[PDB]
């Protein structure tokens, strides 16, 4: 791609994502995610191989199907209330739809089986994207639509990600279906809490978005996209294995880690609206998730796995990424536990 | 209860769902035939439309 | 420290905490009430507004 | 509702069915895409037109305009599909399992 | 009768879709939603729709569905599987056909049926506007309007068409 | 004089895409010169699609006429003489 | 919407479509312009809780 | 207000202080991604890039 | 600037910078062929970069100082040690041939670098196109295993993909006993002991597989030793030759930024020569890596980034 | 010269030390002015 046509590629993502979250109106809505996924497939297929193909095709097909059934979702509402705006749905048939349209642009659980495969088969700067950017125009349409939602549904699809995401993490060692299965697990605890504490909501979003940026971007700083060629960093970048490590564990939620906060919060709120055992269970089933970070610390920064001897070449050459950020992504991704109160300024 | 909550039956329970949930064929046909499946069972079953 | 120090230290500390307490109950109930009733600035969904509608005369009468 | 909502809405049900229920060509999925968006554009329209809702004319082509743009990006992927396996046959796209 | 037109259009508009719904060889699956595309605008133009009746045969049928059978002659089909030779698409076929058969069998002997929902039988004449002597047409009102109220929709819109000459030149390059 | 052996060469080459561009540029720059551009939207506001709804007369609308033939109320007559 | 831009620059972008009610070309009305005019005046700035 | 990030009633409260146990908690953050920069791209972690 | 898109954009583009002698030419041949001769000649006449054959040391000569690293940080690579004891147990003979085309690969990344950013063509010996006929000739000689051999070409599938041949293949064809004559000749001790059988195979390979094969996409010049010394008449051919095939006539500006992009990061360029296949010969334990990487970075202006060693005189670390 | 080839780093970028302390000094002196201001402001709402 000419760095030029890619800049205005990647502006056209952002704009798209802009438009659905500034719009009052439905239809300016579903142009927005049409505008953000026709400017997202040629990132996905910059490396021109059969596999970035299926990538792209498997992405194209499920987004197309959930923006239908949304546009769907829009035109019954416009019958049952005669107008447009972006707001609580006014027809029950209309929620449900909406609703599972948004799930599946966000890949929960049922709808989940797309985020391992395509994200496995586009590069990891547009898995970043992928993971990242692109659940904020889904979340933030949840965010406004919610009070029309009904509760069994978005709790089902929490608990179900919840529960496909940590399965699926255990038998991975590609890098990219590793983050691909975490992001299943972690939308089901923002979607869990949106009908008690939409703030919240965003809070996990936020610090999910930077912990998986620092990820991504440690993983891009090395190429690394297996297990095992992440447990040659400590022969070459020694800190990046303690930097990865601070951030799994992040990611693992404990304390006094920033990935905690989200957890925490959460917990929080359910348990404040006398829900008990969802937490308890989601809590207990996040272990799943702990277990394969814990083991991809151990093969990349707690043990030190065998080498090659053509790693010494390497030795002789500086690292030459930009690794834009990732001084400042991994300081919040690990150190923001004591300023959590500062989540009121979301409110 | 032994045999209940042993570390090995644990870990071996949630080893065997781990290979449930990703022992799949890849195939967009099986992915959305169960995406149907899905609907359907959220309205019939469930009243997720109501 | 002194033993009168720290009684008083204690009771402006057990103050501060009490405070807290009864103030983190009332936001759970004032919290309750105002979701059940709607009736206060939180958990105020939006409705459309008023000052969006055209109050010209139309094409034809009856409106 | 009226008599013609309880076809059109039939219709939208029955390309999702299509859709959700693939076959082997891509292509075929595509139309099935294609068809949902055509009962949307059908039923936007005469809810619209009914109501006299004057100034929410322009939406149905706003909606044919975007979908046939998104039918394109769609078949761009069909013939790049087709030039790797010289077919367009969906159980060819399982090398990411 | 005459006063059941729409009616009996939105019937052929179902089957034309129980057509390529059960995905015979894409080049009749696309006869298939060109008929249905036709019926479509038929629908249309009898709520009033011209132009937008007349947009389904310009764009939908005169542009989209001429690129998807253009395509299909290159990438898909070149030569088509006997209709209704598979057993799965018979099956789709005859399911269909008799679901919508029994759907519009009931609503005519009951002017209403309840297909999951509760649907009336009168005839869509009763729905309509009963005043109208305005010296213009009121739906090209509106879509000229988008000229005068629609700026913020005519820069999105050309924005994402521009972007997808430049998206699928880059999807195709290789 | 640079721009100009420009333009020559442009003409000698390309005369389809410099009538092109001129002609494009002219539909950008001259309605903002034209001293008719005006005229435009003032015939276009006269067309009366809709009713004239009267108003009710309250005593203190001196500029509302009482009847279509008074000499009071928006003029047509610089459409007459256009 | 989710970050009210179109309030707080005094832009409509969109919200000029949402609404029947609202002005249209040549004073065209909606069939139930009277009818959703007195809804949104009654469910006005009293939140859709107590609305419904 | 709508879309505000101080709306003006926010100016009749105390601003923070300069010395604020959170905001020196802040500042110390910006020196460890500082010492972090140095150290992924092995510059001498203390000493380099003082500007920086 | 440091080249990137933002030079792209303002006109750093290869196009600009090349001419009809932006030629990127290879010599190869046998062992002791005079190749090294005629490639110094070539470069010389046609005013082009000569790269002297990538050894042992080729990386030590483009870092640091420029001047050769102990032998524990090549990995105990020993050139001599493979003639005496070719057969050896601690795998001397496939680590020297993974490391030789890793340093091969190395500098036809420099060698495309200094082309694309200069316009300048180079002349190299030998290259990671026809590295290979040394190791077929290991494994025919029952030196290295058959397992060896699958992972060099796994590497090779990986990083040969992403680099253009060259434009000129100059072949040295020197019959075996006349090459088996001259070894003897350059009285080197260990470089005697080959065998003719070796030298065979490295001949076969050439001829069975590398020239024919790099025909398809080069203008490919043979020569004997007695025709390798008009060097005059070697130069004349080359500046006579058509380029009309190879992928070299589908480049653009586009596609040389991309190419730009990764031959300028050696790590990006040396990212699959160490791939996690943990074969005996290249796979080296953690505790020796550990501390070989320890002793590595104690060498002079090697713990820092180059710029940041004050213990080799740099200045104004405090603003760097 | 120590190095076989000029290292990207081995001078100092002026202008992009220039612009860092330029950045830094500019925030410092926004933040003190926007602070003052804040006080000055929050003492005439609440009259001290
Ligand atoms: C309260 C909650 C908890 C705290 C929340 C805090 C949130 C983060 C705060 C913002 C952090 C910004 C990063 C800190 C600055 C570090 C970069 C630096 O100092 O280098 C000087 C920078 C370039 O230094 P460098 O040697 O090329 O590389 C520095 C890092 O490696 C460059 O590393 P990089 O590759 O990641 O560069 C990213 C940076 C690009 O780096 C820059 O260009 C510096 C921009 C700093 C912006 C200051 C933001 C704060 C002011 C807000 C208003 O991106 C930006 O532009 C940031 C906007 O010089 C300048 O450009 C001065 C600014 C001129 C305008
Ligand atoms: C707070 C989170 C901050 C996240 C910052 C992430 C910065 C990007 C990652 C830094 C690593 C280096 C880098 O710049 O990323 C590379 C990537 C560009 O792609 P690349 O392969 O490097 O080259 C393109 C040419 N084909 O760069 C990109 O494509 C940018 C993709 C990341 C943008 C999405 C970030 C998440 C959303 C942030 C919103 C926060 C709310
Ligand atoms: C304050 C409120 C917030 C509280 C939450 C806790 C915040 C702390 C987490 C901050 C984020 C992680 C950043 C940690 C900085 C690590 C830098 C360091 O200590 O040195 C790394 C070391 C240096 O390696 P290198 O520089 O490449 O070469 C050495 C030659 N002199 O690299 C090595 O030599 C590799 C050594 C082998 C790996 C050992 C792994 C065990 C030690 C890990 C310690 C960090 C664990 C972080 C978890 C939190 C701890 C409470
Ligand atoms: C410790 C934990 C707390 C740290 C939080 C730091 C977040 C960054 C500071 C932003 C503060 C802010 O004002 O944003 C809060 C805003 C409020 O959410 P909103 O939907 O607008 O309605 C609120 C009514 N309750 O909502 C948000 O801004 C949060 C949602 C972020 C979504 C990212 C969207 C990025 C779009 C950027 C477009 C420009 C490209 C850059
Ligand atoms: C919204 C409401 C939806 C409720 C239903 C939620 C369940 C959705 C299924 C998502 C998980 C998909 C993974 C999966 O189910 O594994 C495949 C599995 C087939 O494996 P099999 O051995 O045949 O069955 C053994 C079951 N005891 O199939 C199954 O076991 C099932
Ligand atoms: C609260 C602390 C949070 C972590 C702070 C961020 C870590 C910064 C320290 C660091 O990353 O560098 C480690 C550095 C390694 O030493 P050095 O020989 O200079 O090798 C670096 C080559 N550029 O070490 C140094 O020589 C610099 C001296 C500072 C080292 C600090 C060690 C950090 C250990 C954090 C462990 C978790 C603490 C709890
Ligand atoms: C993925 C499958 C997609 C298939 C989409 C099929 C089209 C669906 C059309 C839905 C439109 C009709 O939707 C349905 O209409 C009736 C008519 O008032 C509503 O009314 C019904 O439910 C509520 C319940 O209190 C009341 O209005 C009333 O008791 C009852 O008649 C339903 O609440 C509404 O859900
Ligand atoms: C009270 C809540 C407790 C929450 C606990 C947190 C969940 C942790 C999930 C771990 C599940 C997977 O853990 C996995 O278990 C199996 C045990 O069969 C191990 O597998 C090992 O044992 C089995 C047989 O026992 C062998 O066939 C296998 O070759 C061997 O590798 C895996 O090495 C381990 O990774
Ligand atoms: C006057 C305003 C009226 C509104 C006009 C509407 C805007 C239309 C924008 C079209 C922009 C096209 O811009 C056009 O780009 C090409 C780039 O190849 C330039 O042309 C250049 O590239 C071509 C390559 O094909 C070369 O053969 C040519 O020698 C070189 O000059 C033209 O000098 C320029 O006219
Ligand atoms: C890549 C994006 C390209 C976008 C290109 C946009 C080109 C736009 C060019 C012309 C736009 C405005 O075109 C014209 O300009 C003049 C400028 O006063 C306006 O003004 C003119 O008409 C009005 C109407 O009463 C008069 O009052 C005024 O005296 C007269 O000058 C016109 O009403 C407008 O029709
Ligand atoms: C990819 C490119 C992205 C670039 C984004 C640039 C933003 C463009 C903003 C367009 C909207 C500008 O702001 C909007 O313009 C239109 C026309 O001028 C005005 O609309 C005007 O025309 C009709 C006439 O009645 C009505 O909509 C309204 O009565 C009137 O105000 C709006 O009052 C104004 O709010
Ligand atoms: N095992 C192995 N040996 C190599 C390789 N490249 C060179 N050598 C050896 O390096 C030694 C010298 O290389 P040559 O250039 O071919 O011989 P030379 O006499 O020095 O050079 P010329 O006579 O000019 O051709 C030879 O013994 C080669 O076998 C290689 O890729 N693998
Ligand atoms: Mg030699």
């Amino acid at each position: 791609m000419n760095p030029i046509i890619f800049i205005i590629i990647l502006l056209t993502i952002m704009l798209g994502t802009i438009i659905v979250m500034i719009s009052s109106h439905w239809l300016l809505v579903w142009i927005g995610f049409e505008m953000n996924m026709l400017a997202i497939i040629p990132i996905m297929m910059k490396n021109h191989n059969p596999r970035a193909t299926e990538a792209s095709t498997k992405y194209f097909l499920t987004q197309s199907t959930a923006s239908m059934l949304l546009m769907m979702a829009v035109i019954i509402n416009l019958m049952f209330s005669g107008q447009w705006t972006v707001m609580k749905l006014f027809n029950p048939m209309a929620s449900m739809l909406m609703t599972m349209a948004l799930a599946m642009k966000l890949g929960m659980a049922p709808f989940h089986f797309w985020v391992p495969e395509v994200t496995q088969g586009i590069p990891l700067s547009s898995g970043l994207i992928l993971l990242t950017w692109q659940k904020l125009a889904p979340m933030s349409v949840l965010y406004q639509i919610f009070p029309s939602i009904n509760l069994n549904l978005i709790l089902t699809l929490s608990v179900l990600s919840i529960l496909i995401g940590g399965w699926g993490g255990l038998n991975q060692t590609q890098l990219r279906k590793i983050m691909a299965y975490s992001s299943i697990a972690h939308m089901g605890w923002m979607t869990a809490v949106l009908p008690y504490n939409p703030t919240m909501t965003l809070l996990n979003l936020i610090i999910y978005i930077i912990m998986t940026s620092t990820m991504f971007t440690m993983f891009m700083a090395n190429s690394t996209t297996t297990t095992l060629s992440l447990s040659h960093t400590w022969n070459k970048t020694p800190i990046m294995t303690v930097l990865i490590l601070a951030t799994l564990l992040s990611m693992g939620g404990l304390p006094p880690l920033s990935g905690f906060m989200p957890k925490w919060m959460i917990i929080q709120e359910m348990t404040k609206n006398n829900s008990i055992i969802l937490p308890t269970f989601m809590a207990i089933t996040a272990l799943l998730n702990l277990y394969f970070y814990m083991r991809l610390t151990y093969s990349t920064t707690l043990t030190m796995f065998p080498s090659t001897n053509n790693m010494k070449m390497k030795w002789q050459f500086p690292l030459m990424k930009k690794m834009t950020f990732l001084p400042t992504m991994v300081v919040l991704s690990t150190m923001m536990l004591p300023l959590t109160p500062m989540l009121s300024v979301l409110e | 209860w032994l045999e209940a909550i042993l570390p090995k039956t644990i870990s071996l329970a949630q080893m065997k769902a781990s290979t449930l949930v990703t022992n799949q064929k890849g195939l967009i046909k099986l992915y959305f035939l169960s995406f149907l499946i899905t609907i359907l069972i959220s309205m019939i079953l469930f009243n997720f439309h109501e | 420290d002194g033993p009168e120090k720290n009684y008083e230290r204690t009771m402006a500390i057990l103050q501060i905490e009490a405070e807290k307490a009864e103030l983190r109950l009332k936001e759970l109930e004032v919290r309750r009430l105002m979701r059940a009733r709607g009736d206060g600035p939180w958990f105020h969904y939006p409705t459309i507004d008023k000052e969006l509608i055209d109050h010209s005369p139309k094409a034809t009468p009856d409106n | 509702m009226s008599m013609v909502y309880m076809n059109i809405m039939m219709a939208f049900t029955v390309s999702l069915v299509g859709l959700l229920m693939y076959r082997s060509h891509l292509m075929s999925s595509l139309l099935c895409l294609e068809g949902m968006m055509l009962s949307l554009f059908v039923m936007a329209a005469l809810t619209i037109l009914n109501s006299h809702f004057t100034l929410a004319s322009m939406m149905p082509i706003i909606l044919l305009v975007f979908a046939a743009c998104e039918a394109a990006l769609g078949l761009s992927l069909l013939v790049m599909v087709s030039n790797t396996y010289g077919t367009d046959y969906v159980q060819n796209l399982n090398l990411l399992q | 009768m005459m006063l059941y037109i729409v009616f009996i259009l939105s019937v052929i508009f179902v089957m034309g879709f129980v057509g390529f719904s059960s995905k015979p060889s894409p080049i009749y699956g696309g006869l298939g939603l060109i008929v249905s595309g036709g019926v479509g605008c038929g629908i249309v133009l009898n709520f009033g729709g011209s132009f937008l009746g007349l947009m389904v045969f310009l764009i939908y049928l005169g542009g989209m569905m001429v690129v998807f059978g253009y395509t299909t002659a290159m990438a898909t089909e070149q030569y088509p599987e006997i209709w209704l030779s598979n057993k799965a698409v018979l099956g789709a076929f005859v399911t269909g056909l008799l679901m919508e058969f029994f759907m519009v069998y009931y609503v005519l002997k009951d002017k209403e049926v309840e297909v999951v929902f509760e649907f009336n039988g009168l005839g869509d004449w009763v729905i309509y506007d009963t005043g109208d002597s305005g010296f213009f047409s009121e739906e090209a009102m509106g879509i000229a309007a988008l000229y005068s109220y629609g700026t913020w929709l005519v820069i999105v819109t050309g924005w994402s068409l521009l972007i997808g000459v430049v998206v699928i030149m880059e999807i195709t390059r290789g | 004089e640079r721009v100009a052996a420009f333009l020559k060469n442009v003409w000698a080459k390309e005369p389809v895409l410099v009538a092109s561009f001129a002609i494009a540029g002219l539909a950008v720059i001259l309605p903002t010169l034209s001293p008719y551009t005006k005229y435009s939207l003032m015939i276009n506001r006269a067309t009366p699609y809709n009713y004239p709804v009267p108003l009710r007369d309250d005593g203190n609308m001196p500029d509302v006429p009482s009847h279509p033939q008074d000499p009071q109320g928006p003029s047509l007559e610089w459409l007459k003489r256009l | 919407p989710f970050f009210d831009v179109q309030k707080r620059l005094g832009v409509d972008l969109d919200r000029w479509m949402t609404i029947q009610s609202a002005e249209q070309p040549h004073k065209i009305p909606s069939r139930c312009h009277a009818f959703e005019k007195e809804w949104i005046e009654c469910a006005h700035g009293i939140g859709s809780i107590r609305a419904e | 207000a709508t879309f505000q990030f101080l709306p003006d009633e926010a100016r009749s409260l105390p601003p923070p202080k300069l010395t604020d146990p959170r905001l020196a908690f802040v500042g110390f953050l910006g020196y460890c991604s500082g010492l972090i920069d140095n150290a992924i791209r092995r510059r001498p972690v203390l000493l380099a890039g003082l500007h920086r | 600037l440091q080249y990137g898109p933002l030079a792209y954009i303002l006109g750093e583009k290869a196009t600009k910078k090349m001419t009809e002698k932006s030629k990127l030419i290879t010599v190869d041949g046998n062992i002791c062929s005079g190749k090294s001769k005629l490639a110094k000649e070539i470069a010389e006449k046609l005013g082009l970069k000569h790269f002297p054959e990538a050894g042992i040391h080729y990386v030590d000569s483009t870092t640091g100082d420029g001047k050769p690293l102990p032998v524990q940080f090549s990995g105990n690579c020993s050139l001599e040690k493979f003639y005496d004891d070719p057969k050896s147990n601690d795998g001397n003979s496939y680590r020297l041939q993974a490391w030789l085309y890793a340093s091969r690969l190395l500098q036809y990344a420099d060698a495309l670098e200094h082309l694309l950013s200069t316009g300048q063509g180079v002349v190299l010996e030998r290259s990671i196109y026809s590295d290979f006929v040394f190791l077929e000739a290991m494994y025919r000689q029952g030196f290295i295993r058959k397992q060896c051999v699958d992972h060099y070409n796994q590497v090779k599938k990986v990083t040969i993909c992403e680099y253009l041949p060259p434009h000129v293949v100059v072949y040295v064809d020197v019959p075996v006993p006349e090459v088996q004559s001259r070894i003897q000749k350059k009285g080197n001790p260990h470089e005697m002991k080959i065998t003719s059988a070796y030298l065979q195979d490295i001949e076969n390979a050439y001829k069975g597989t590398f020239l024919p094969e790099m025909s398809e996409k080069c203008e490919v010049l043979q020569y004997s030793a007695w025709e390798a010394q008009d060097a005059e008449k070697v130069v004349e051919d080359i500046e006579y030759l058509k380029y009309d095939k190879g992928p070299w006539l589908d480049q653009n500006d586009r596609k040389l930024h991309k190419l730009r992009m990764l031959v300028q990061d050696k790590l990006e360029v040396l990212n699959y020569t160490s791939i996690p296949v943990f074969l005996p010969e290249v796979t080296v334990g953690a505790h020796q890596s550990d501390q070989v990487f320890q002793e590595f970075t104690e060498l002079p202006g090697r713990k820092y980034r180059a710029g940041y060693n004050e213990d080799v005189g740099d200045k104004w670390i405090w603003l760097k | 010269k120590f190095y076989i080839q000029e290292p990207p780093h081995g001078s100092p970028n002026w202008l992009k030390v220039g612009l860092t302390l330029g950045t830094s000094v500019f925030l410092w002196i926004y933040l003190i002015k926007q602070h003052n201001e804040d006080v000055l402001e929050y003492k005439r709402r609440n009259g001290l």
